């Protein structure tokens, strides 16, 4: 009974309804817990399919604090509140994404 | 008697050697030094009386040995035997090679009861001589761009009768519901009822439109195991030109010599390549005889590739889940110290030599997600093929379900929790938001 | 169970067919009947429950045929099977 | 005398008038003498093109009743009134398309 | 006498044997027993006088058994035989090997007044030897996204004299009114007036606005029959690459070999393959001698195509459609029963090998299509020539009249009336609507 419809989701938690602050909060802790750097991601939703979006200031390296994180997080949201802005940890020891997913969904 | 020249009582191995572990059962009341021996030999060399041609080479140095006999834990007729290679006993990067001059003869000889090949051995050299896999684990993640999550596959259900319109809308709806690939089925690669030109064409077209739909960068396996080379390596580059980014191939059935050309090809290609482990059982299902899957995966991560079949353990088996996480470390870390308990006989390191991905397939559903991340970690694969598909609600919907599941699974870890105890919870509270997965979780209690 | 649609009392092989004999043991116990047809159906046909896609293509022409249980002559619990 | 004019037809009983009712349950009547099963297709006009089309529920197999067939073509006419929806009948035996034609189209 | 050895009073076929069915008049007062036997050898074995090679191989299991001679229903003179073929008298898939084998030197037997071969029964076997067509009906179906009513084609008219660019308008304007393909006409490949370069380009780009602007899959035929084969793959692959789906070929002016060539390259490049009977008339015009239609039909099929012209029976002579509807359904069905009446004397099953369009043209119009939608099924082509093309009002008009008519014909079909004799009430209210349709009934009423 019933169809799903086909949805634009948006990579590992596109699916779930938007994560609330104190998510994003443990997300973070789990990142810094993995001993990974954050690193931000905004691009226009028009252009999803590139491979490389317009990254935020340089990783942070040695960062422990989560409010810096969450500071930096809301300031890039407001830079461009209309583009996609998604969160990953960046794993130097294996040159790959520990974990990423969407944080701010454009307009 | 051979112990007097294949009987080592005080050699250590070098590090350049091959080192073998076989688990003999020779006759009963032989002396299990020279049962060791004569294996030893009978992988190197075999003489039933005095020879001459002997003295021109220097046998003494062309010689394998035997140099540790260890008791099992469980049977005092069975013991663990440690057998050494000099490195140049076998080509530069020819798993084939090894394989034959192995298991080539061994296994014939009267005086042993049963021979089980456990645990070998590579050196460095070797590793670094062989092509290896063409991509790696963290260079297929790169192409594909996906993270955070193990991937999500299902085998096209029924085994056959598909025409490439079916089989290419059926592979559509499967990968629409967020499924990350979907496999062929192992004994289907050319058919009266449907040619290998039309089923590459039609997926080709489905997963460009599905791409096209979800977002997402998504492909299908394509298998070219075939009766000919000419024919594996034309449908390779018939696929390579359709634009999809990974096939899929039989090993053993096609053939080590197959796969490793097919790996080549893929390498200079650039082309991902996944494997199925058709016949593995024949060769692993005996416990006690035959060869262990664990050197049948460390000749495929030599030979190329990037997945391979394991099952999980669970599902109908609770098992020995120990041996299998065993080889799932040989399968993905670049070393992997010792342990018995796991089946690891040898301080294996690989270098930098990419790991290959672990693909769980078989009598799994929703229902077993929570161990399954929890046992494979993040670097593998889960197939569903007839849960997906047998899904009321539709093959899109069961995928879309099964990774939903997966993403409150990884979701959950990530947050720190155990989840094999409140496993339940977990799906309970990805039903709250996805009643595909409430209805599924239901059907398979 | 799989019997009732991978076991045949009475089917007679087809001239164009290929015909396989397994030497099975199933496990102690069990219908050897049912571990036979198991067999035929996990060479071309496995659904754990109920399936949909196989209704548009005929399974009952394209599935094996096991047609012959006999004992082996040594074992009473291994057994010949002919399937095709 | 006069032109005919080039028109964005519907493949087969795209040219006629669109069908009444009644010959829709002529038209399904005759898919189940035929031993064929429904099944539902719509999809935007603009992707008219492609070579699949968005599916309705799954294609009912023993179901030899017309006013599900009527009353499952209205449902899902309402949840998609803006794009082209077509009947189908699949045959099992042969792999194809039985008979096919559209049976609403888009505003 | 050549009965004792090869006249076979009770021998029953094997069911790997080739079986063939002979209408045969030997001379006045001759035993039809020994006739037959001496088409039989004929066909396999001949000597003048006592030899002696043949005593190093043995004749008896290589050679033909005519096993049953019937009573022609309407001449007593003539007598239908039934010759046997052991499996190995032939090429595994070589339909030119059978056809030299079977009627390479047996119609230069003085002893025979009269000659014709009606029917073969290939064996599974050889059957599952040959290539077979590349696509086949529903693959076909699939790539065409066609279903539902027969498919409708036209002949470019006039026979020749267009260059390139007025043949292409001319097959857009014909595309354009709802035809499904268009053919190029058999005699036409490369001439003074057109080089076939040309030809095809310019074809290429009014299918392909032809195919945007009605927003459907179209085609037309393209014609690769030339000179050398070297010519005819050059031009099939220039055809691939300019998008078109299908092309077009006469087998039997061109040859079988080069037949079975140019079904394989349509395989390997996933091609459609038309194929149409020129010369066919030569070997079955004549009712009592040569080879009847059946026969070349069968060899057409296992030696590869997907479409095969037939006329209908019907617009001209109303006949025997009852043996025409038999050849039908040896090209259609993957078995057919036996049937005096159409002309099967055997039981013959294609496995599960796809079957082969069926083409219908001459003579035909408007005015016939409900009995040839009647007899023909939907399995089937329909090209109007001079129909669609001499209406007046244009080809695209009268190729719209056309489709109109089918659709209004296949509905009225699928609603369960007798089409045949209400066919008046049905053309009427079809041109209800379509004016076009109105004055071609009009025109030739």
């Amino acid at each position: 009974v019933g169809d799903y419809q086909t949805v634009a989701t948006l990579e590992t938690f596109g699916f779930l309804p938007p994560m609330t602050q104190d998510e994003i909060y443990d997300q973070i802790a789990y990142i810094i817990a993995q001993g990974w750097s954050p690193l931000i991601e905004h691009v226009h939703p028009s252009r999803s399919m590139a491979t490389y979006w317009s990254y935020w200031k340089l990783p942070f390296f040695g960062e422990k604090d989560l409010g810096v994180i969450v500071s930096e997080l809301e300031a890039c949201h407001r830079a461009y509140p209309d583009h996609h802005v998604r969160l990953v940890g960046y794993d130097a020891y294996t040159q790959s994404q520990g974990a990423c997913f969407v944080v701010f969904e454009g307009r | 008697e051979y112990r007097d020249t294949y009987w080592t009582p005080d050699y250590v191995p070098l590090d350049t050697d091959l080192l073998a572990c076989f688990k003999c059962t020779g006759q009963e009341g032989v002396p299990k030094e020279e049962v060791a021996a004569a294996v030893a030999a009978e992988s190197s060399t075999g003489t039933w009386s005095t020879v001459w041609s002997e003295l021109l080479v220097d046998l003494d140095f062309y010689k394998g040995r035997c140099y540790r006999i260890e008791d099992v834990p469980g049977d005092k007729e069975a013991f663990y035997a440690f057998i050494a290679y000099p490195l140049d006993l076998f080509e530069e990067g020819s798993v084939t090679n090894v394989l034959t001059s192995l298991v080539g003869n061994v296994f014939g000889f009267k005086a042993l009861r049963h021979l089980r090949l456990e645990d070998i051995r590579f050196p460095m050299a070797f590793i670094k001589t062989c092509p290896g896999p063409p991509n790696g684990i963290c260079v297929e993640r790169d192409r594909m761009n996906k993270y955070g999550r193990p991937l999500l596959g299902c085998t096209i259900k029924p085994k056959l009768g598909l025409s490439g319109k079916n089989y290419g809308r059926v592979v559509y709806e499967c990968l629409r519901g967020g499924l990350d690939f979907t496999k062929d089925d192992e004994n289907i690669n050319s058919q009266p009822f449907q040619r290998w030109q039309n089923r590459f064409e039609f997926v080709a077209e489905a997963v460009a439109l599905a791409q096209q739909e979800t977002g997402e960068k998504k492909g299908h396996y394509l298998n070219c195991t075939a009766a000919t080379p000419e024919e594996m390596y034309e449908r390779a580059e018939f696929a390579k030109e359709l634009g999809q980014p990974i096939i899929m191939h039989d090993y053993i059935t096609g053939g080590f010599t197959a796969n490793t050309g097919l790996s080549k090809w893929c390498r200079k290609n650039g082309m991902l390549l996944h494997i199925h482990r058709a016949m593995h059982a024949v060769i692993d299902r005996h416990p006690k005889h035959g060869i262990h899957f664990r050197v049948l995966a460390k000749c495929l991560r030599l030979s190329g590739g990037d997945q391979l079949h394991t099952g999980t353990v669970v599902g109908k088996l609770e098992g020995d889940r120990q041996t299998t996480l065993g080889f799932i470390d040989q399968l993905r870390e670049s070393f992997i110290p010792e342990d018995r308990s796991r089946g690891n006989f040898f301080d294996q390191d690989w270098g930098s030599m990419p790991g290959v991905f672990a693909v769980a397939s078989g009598g799994i559903h929703v229902w077993h997600m929570p161990a399954l991340v929890a046992i494979f970690g993040d670097d593998s694969v889960l197939q569903f093929g007839g849960g997906t598909h047998g899904h009321p609600w539709g093959s899109a919907a069961g995928a879309a379900a099964n990774r939903v599941a997966l993403e409150a699974c990884v979701k959950a870890r990530n947050a720190g929790r155990e989840i094999e105890k409140e496993s339940r919870d977990i799906l309970m509270e990805a039903a709250k938001h996805s009643p595909e997965l409430a209805i599924a979780l239901e059907t398979w209690k």
